[PDB]
């Protein structure tokens, strides 16, 4: 996964 | 079944910072959201992007939202729009210094209480609690809500939102720097995708760049 989140 | 992620915004700060690595805990039978849940979702805007936010409206919650004690209302089962039931105990402690100031020219520093900034101003911390749920908020004290740029509901008056059913009201903990339902409306259900349970590993690092060193104490949980 990893990725990101606003 | 989990999901890590990372966090690259301050919108949920002091509670998650840029640089945090979370754990998320799929909702999935599949469990609905706990009001005062951090919840990563996709944005409705734009379902290409992963928001992370704070449940603070569930369906049938009306939420009026002070512009300028920045305090949320809660009243549950407001479904109807019926003289719904007492209002959900919503309490603040004492406004007071977090341990962060906001820079302009756009940044954020974690900085001594007795320091300030050049061309930056200290950020108010101060707990909320939503029911029983408690956690903290950050407050830039120069700057206020523009109700102008608010999303409005079809026959609700400004600052004020009763979710519609499967639907749900976010709000970030940095509550004036966070893009959140008080301006692009509720999310539903189906884009929500899980619980962030815990941080397990953090870097200190201002976004847009490379880290400045470790912050291991914050492994644990969050809520």
């Amino acid at each position: 996964x990893x990725g990101g989140a606003y | 079944i989990y999901e890590p992620f990372q966090i690259p915004s301050g919108s949920m700060m002091p509670t998650l910072l840029i640089g945090d690595f979370i754990l998320v805990e799929k909702f999935a039978e599949t469990g609905h959201p706990k009001r005062g849940d951090i919840v990563v979702f996709k944005y409705p805007e734009d379902p290409k992007l992963d928001y992370i936010k704070r449940a603070v409206g569930l369906p049938g919650d009306k939420v009026t939202y002070d512009p300028v004690s920045k305090e949320l209302t809660i009243q549950p089962g407001c479904s109807s729009g019926q003289a719904c039931e007492n209002a959900l105990p919503v309490t603040y402690s004492n406004v007071e210094p977090s341990d962060f100031v906001q820079t302009f020219s756009s940044g954020f520093f974690e900085v001594p209480k007795n320091e300030t900034k050049e061309n930056g101003i200290r950020l108010s911390e101060r707990k909320e609690t939503l029911g029983d749920v408690t956690h903290r908020i950050l407050t830039v004290p120069i700057a206020q809500d523009q109700v102008g740029m608010y999303y409005q509901q079809p026959g609700q008056q400004l600052a004020t939102w009763i979710v519609p059913p499967g639907q749900y009201f976010m709000m970030g903990d940095n509550r004036d720097n966070s893009a959140d339902s008080r301006y692009w409306g509720f999310v539903p259900e189906a884009n929500l995708v899980g619980r962030a349970t815990a941080i397990w590993m953090s870097f200190d690092k201002q976004e847009g760049e490379w880290p400045t060193g470790l912050r291991l104490s914050r492994i644990g949980g969050i809520h």
